[PDB]
RNA sequence: CAUCCGGGUGUUGUCUCCAUCCAUAUUUUUUGGAACUUUUC
């Protein structure tokens, strides 16, 4: 029953994680749309799962997102 | 906009050559505008099998050389 | 809205182009594609630590050209107007 | 073709598309991660579907460097066009 | 080397053509046929690459050559 | 006297298609093809060939201003006095050409105009023998008589793909002046009434099994073709395989919608008729009763057609002709919908089987090849044959078999005889070639003496492939002969 | 009902309405006919070369006609023939 | 449409030669091809991009993947580009 | 024939072990359970485990992998 | 076998009447899976 962009809007206003083509990444969603582009806050950038730095307000282009994650 | 015609190869077994220097096996059972390909299961390419049946991407294929004539 | 039609503006520019293997064109853009495949006229081929190599016309893809480098002096506002 | 333009300009608005709006109708200065090392710290002039850029007080930041070696380097740019691919995540210093 | 002051690809038709291509191999022939995708037939193709020292060389006749691949094309020479 | 036929070198047409690009495509097997057109008396058999011939040569020396913008119609593939005084086609008489398909991919196409005359039927025999599909051309008047349902039962008899003509569309409107929607009613009785008779398929118009065509008009259109000239500006492309399919068969169309419903609403006409019929007789009309000026200007308002200043004189027929040849190009549509209608492996294994013993192929260097029929042209005599397998030289000494000795199946086994020429037949010309690949009906002088009727020819490298190879059955013709002299 | 084409989307000669105009009967009644009129162009013919009375007597004989002049018909036939 | 498409439709039957991005190249006889390049080629000798040869029987290519194509210089001639 | 989508959708419908490859990323492979479907190649799969692949096992929640680096699927 | 009443086209001259190609980013092309480091030569 549950498809992904669903769950995806479900999703806003809550923790998620976010892997690239590599770098992890840890923040609360703001907002998504149809291409799955993101724009989070409070982004802390897991190197390898070592939090590097903390940027805060960050928005991802979709093209190099691996996975989405709690 | 038109058939990838692979209906020559239905139901026989294919060398799906595939991104990153890879292989897959295994016997034609479908595919799609995009040459995503469904297909019943075989080896990686000494050898070991996954799965019952696969489906594999578009993208994903170099080739599709066929085993069987 | 588009970008395309601010760079299909930009007209007769002599510009340095970057490219998304770092090659560095300098040259003057006598017309671009909507698909933002540049036309340049008066080109100098320069890498990123060696010797530079000149041409007369060369015709660079959209999909390879990373940051167009624009002129000195420029009104963007005004370019932005449909 | 106006009324897609119009759609896509409300999606903006609303969805992740709005924050970098926000920041261009500010001007306030951004800095950008991109596929190829650049931290590109600059002030945006444009906006599109593609996260294309035009950018005024443009400082990137990258690290000339064959190896073992380490050196830390950045260059001004008065205007500069950017392409969207290279784009990997944009954030906001306040 | 020279050549015209062209507005476009098309009305450059026939020219000797030097091509790159994002692998770094070059390859130079007359152009044919444009696309939409920017890919090009070369009437007499040669193929000419750079080992990691001196230009090896290869010619291969009439080429279809697909856009994804190429990155920039100059011109060689004039017609004929 | 005897015929009429051009002897020189320097005066056979000149082939805008370049003659020496087509016989490399003899090399490809899989390319080239073999038409026969059949037909029952005047279904305009011979002046569709003219045609295509007209449309494939640059310049032609039989064209008297006269049949050039014709009230006469030039009929290239006639070739025979008697056949021109008789007003009848005897005789056989095909051609070899390349023509660009839809695609505009060209493939090589050879045709056989085969005689209408419902005595002459064992010239058609041979047609089908030959040909690997058939055109069956017919009248839109006569409609589908009883020597069309023998047509059909012989093509889906001998394992050849047909494709359907419906010609002398002129002669509905400009004689019988049928109301718009009448005339969509007979092609569907028409339509309704072939498919009738063939039971492993059913025809239509969308399948691209049927051509509508006038020739004494010259334009050849298939519902395809026409969408792709016009129809395609409007509609985007993922659409038209769609839109196509939603031509014929009842579906109306109101505003942007198209609705299978009854016709309710206001105006009420099927499509094929809004879109196809009613702007044809528009053409027809409008190219008689307007005045030349206001349709000078919708011919480039729609059509995107524009007209010089001599075509603007000429007469009512002339003109017309010269008006939709003019709108309907070059016939392509004729030559896809023969391309993609034909497929090699489910029928050439049926028909090879059928002309001979059926056994797994002896594919091979070895040459066998079908000798049908002595054909006479201007030149002393000619030897046709049809090439299964192998590659003919000029110079090789063949064994040469009469079909009567073929129920009979080491040495005495051996008639032989050179191969002298070998030429493509051309119709008024014939045209020299130095060698003959597989698949290509070509013909051979010095054969003549080896046969009566029929006959196989085979040239065998191995004595033990000898044994092994099989031979053609006795041609069959449909009439036997009763009036005896 | 599945699917819908964009509106302005008509038959290409859709926008003239009438496919009957009032010469096209006229027309269509010329388009056969013997001879100097289907053509409707042509070049003069000297007075004594128009032949009125040709198409009379190739035509048969008819009925009512007694024999004298059915004798007239054979004979002009056979100036003709000759 | 795209020209060189149809080119490659064309030399269907005869000897392409064939590269892809891997730089693996290929030649054999033109089996089938389509608007995107997806072609497939018969009785065919694969190089290695290091060096070795394999032949092989028929093998289908993607497009994408493809990186040239070497066609026969007869198609040069005739009758596709006008 | 049997349509990559149909595939897919009989695979939801089962809940059957899958394991899917890596785009351009030979080293590391998922295992899971698909609950998603999308018009793309797309899908949400819960109860996810990343794999190193052999030349062990390491902790994974659920997940979302995103349709254009997929490669494999299995169910 | 000829005569006779006629005819077409071409060139030149002369005469008469007038004038100086889609519109748009999510698998086959252009929104890239690129880059960094190291050996041999
Ligand atoms: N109205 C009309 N008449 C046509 C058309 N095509 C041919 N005719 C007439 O029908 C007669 C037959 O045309 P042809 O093609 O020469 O005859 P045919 O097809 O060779 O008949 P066969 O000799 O038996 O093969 C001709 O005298 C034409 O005048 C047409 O398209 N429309
Ligand atoms: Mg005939």
């Amino acid at each position: 029953p549950v498809n992904p962009k669903p769950f995806l809007k479900g999703l806003v206003n809550h923790r998620v994680g976010v892997k690239l083509k590599s770098t992890e990444y840890r923040g609360t969603l703001v907002s998504t749309d149809n291409y799955f582009n993101l724009q989070l806050n409070e982004a802390e950038e897991f190197v390898a799962g070592v939090s590097h730095g903390t940027l805060g307000e960050i928005f991802i282009r979709c093209n190099n997102v691996l996975y989405i994650r709690e | 906009v038109s058939t990838p015609e692979l209906k020559k190869y239905m139901d026989k077994k294919i060398l799906l050559n595939i991104n990153g220097s890879r292989k897959v096996a295994g016997i034609l059972r479908g595919y799609d505008i995009f040459l995503n390909v469904v297909l019943d299961d075989a080896m990686e390419i000494n050898n070991h099998q996954l799965g019952l049946q696969t489906v594999i991407r578009g993208n994903s294929i170099i080739s599709l050389e066929a085993l069987d004539a | 809205m588009k970008l395309v039609n601010f760079l299909k503006k930009l007209r007769n520019e002599q510009v340095t182009i970057e490219l998304k293997n770092g090659t560095t064109v300098w040259g003057t853009l006598q017309s671009v594609s909507p698909q933002m495949n540049a036309i340049l006229t008066d080109v100098k081929l320069t890498l990123p630590s060696d010797n530079i190599a000149s041409l007369q016309y060369i015709n660079i893809r959209g999909n390879t050209i990373r940051q167009i480098i624009l002129p000195d002096s420029l009104n963007l506002d005004s370019l932005l107007v449909d | 073709r106006a009324e897609l333009e119009e759609l896509e300009e409300f999606e903006f608005k609303h969805g992740p598309m709005s924050l970098i709006n926000d920041a261009m109708v500010t001007r306030t200065p951004v800095i950008i991660s991109l596929r190829n090392n650049h931290k590109i710290i600059a002030r945006v002039k444009a906006f599109d579907r593609h996260c294309n850029m035009v950018l005024e007080n443009v400082k990137e930041l990258w690290t000339e460097k064959k190896g073992k070696n380490v050196i830390n380097r950045e260059r001004f740019i008065s205007k500069l066009f950017l392409r969207g691919d290279s784009v990997i995540v944009v954030l906001k210093t306040p | 080397i020279q050549v015209a002051h062209s507005s476009r690809l098309a009305n450059l038709i026939d020219y000797k053509l030097r091509v790159l291509t994002q692998d770094g191999r070059v390859y130079i022939g007359q152009l044919m046929a444009f696309d939409k995708h920017m890919n090009l037939v070369l009437n007499e193709c040669i193929e000419e690459r750079v080992p990691k020292i001196k230009v090896e060389k290869r010619v291969l006749g009439l080429t279809i050559l697909r856009g994804e691949q190429i990155l920039s094309t100059v011109v060689e020479d004039k017609p004929l | 006297e005897h015929t009429i036929f051009t002897q020189l070198k320097k005066n056979i047409p000149k082939t805008r298609y370049n003659r020496d690009y087509m016989l490399s495509m003899a090399n490809i097997p899989e390319r080239i093809i073999n038409v026969g057109v059949i037909g029952p008396l005047h279904s305009g058999k011979t002046s569709l060939m003219d045609l295509l011939v007209i449309d494939s040569h640059k310049r032609i020396p039989d064209m008297s201003k006269n049949v050039e913008l014709g009230w006469k119609p030039l009929r290239y593939l006639d070739n025979l006095k008697q056949e021109i005084d008789r007003g009848l086609s005897i005789k056989l008489n095909g051609s070899t050409l390349l023509c660009t398909d839809l695609e505009s991919k060209s493939r090589m196409i050879n045709f056989l105009d085969a005689p209408g005359h419902v005595n002459f039927m064992d010239e058609t025999a041979v047609a089908l023998a030959a040909s690997d599909l058939v055109l069956i051309v017919i009248d839109v008047v006569e409609g589908v008589t009883f020597v069309v349902e023998q047509l059909i039962k012989q093509s889906i008899k001998n394992n050849v793909a047909m494709c359907f003509v419906i010609n002398k569309l002129d002669r509905l409107i400009l004689d019988l002046k049928l109301p718009p929607m009448d005339a969509y009613l007979k092609l569907n009785h028409i339509i309704a009434n072939i498919n009738s008779f063939t039971k492993g398929n059913v025809f239509s118009p969308i399948d691209n099994n049927i051509i509508f065509a006038s020739t004494k008009l010259g334009f050849t259109f298939t519902i395809k073709e026409f969408v792709s000239y016009y129809y395609a500006h409007s509609i985007p492309s993922s659409k038209i395989d769609d839109f196509t399919t939603r031509l014929w068969g009842s579906v109306y169309y109101h505003k942007g919608n198209f609705r299978t419903k009854p016709f309710e609403n206001v105006e009420k006409y099927p499509t094929f008729v809004e879109f196809i019929l009613i702007p044809l007789y528009k053409i027809f009309s409008y190219a008689l009763s307007m005045e030349k000026d206001k349709l000078k200007n919708l011919l480039r308002s729609n059509f995107r057609v524009n007209l010089s200043q001599e075509a603007l004189q000429y007469d009512p027929q002339p003109f017309l002709k010269h008006v939709l040849q003019l709108i309907f190009r070059q016939q392509t549509g004729l030559v896809d919908a023969i391309t993609r209608c034909y497929q090699p492996f489910e029928l050439f294994d049926n028909k090879t089987a059928h002309l001979s013993i059926p056994g797994k192929s002896t594919p091979e260097g070895t040459l066998w090849a079908h000798v049908l029929k002595t054909v006479d042209y201007g030149g002393a005599e000619w030897s046709l044959v049809r090439i299964y397998s192998g590659l003919l030289k000029r110079g090789d000494t063949v064994r040469i078999l009469d079909t009567s000795q073929s129920e009979s199946r080491e040495d005495d086994e051996t008639p032989s005889c050179e191969v002298e020429e070998i030429g493509l037949l051309g119709g008024r010309y014939v045209y020299p070639v130095h060698e003959a690949h597989k698949g290509q009906i070509v013909l051979i002088k010095g054969i003549s003496s080896a046969y009566i009727k029929s006959a196989t020819l085979y040239s065998v490298k191995s004595k033990e492939d000898m044994k092994q190879l099989k031979f053609f059955k006795p041609l069959d013709y449909i009439t036997e002969a009763v009036f005896k002299i | 009902g599945d699917f819908t084409l964009p509106e302005d989307f008509a038959p290409l000669l859709a926008e003239e309405e009438e496919l009957i105009l009032p010469n096209t009967k006229d027309a269509m009644s010329l388009y056969h006919s013997p001879f100097p009129f289907n053509r409707t162009k042509g070049k003069m013919v000297r007075a004594q070369d128009v032949a009125l009375a040709k198409k009379w007597f190739l035509q048969h004989p008819d009925e009512e006609y007694p024999v004298k002049v059915k004798v007239s018909y054979q004979k002009l036939l056979k100036n003709y023939v000759l | 449409n795209g020209i060189p498409v149809k080119l490659l439709n064309e030399a269907q039957g005869h000897i392409v030669s064939l590269e892809l991005t891997t730089g693996a190249t290929y030649r054999g006889k033109l089996v089938e091809s389509e608007d995107s390049m997806n072609v497939q080629l018969r009785d065919v000798i694969a190089t290695e991009p290091q060096g070795a040869v394999t032949h092989m029987d028929q093998i289908f290519v993607r497009g994408s993947q493809i990186k040239f194509i070497v066609v026969p210089d007869l198609l040069k001639n005739a009758p596709l580009f006008k | 024939m049997v349509p990559p989508i149909n595939c897919i959708f009989n695979f939801l419908q089962q809940q059957t072990p899958v394991t899917i490859w890596l785009f351009e990323q030979i080293g590391i492979r998922i295992k899971g359970k698909i609950v998603g479907f999308d018009e793309f190649m797309n899908v949400v799969i819960d109860e996810a485990v990343e794999i190193p692949v052999n030349s062990k096992g390491t902790p994974l929640g659920k997940i979302l992998l995103k349709g254009d680096n997929i490669t494999l699927i299995t169910s």
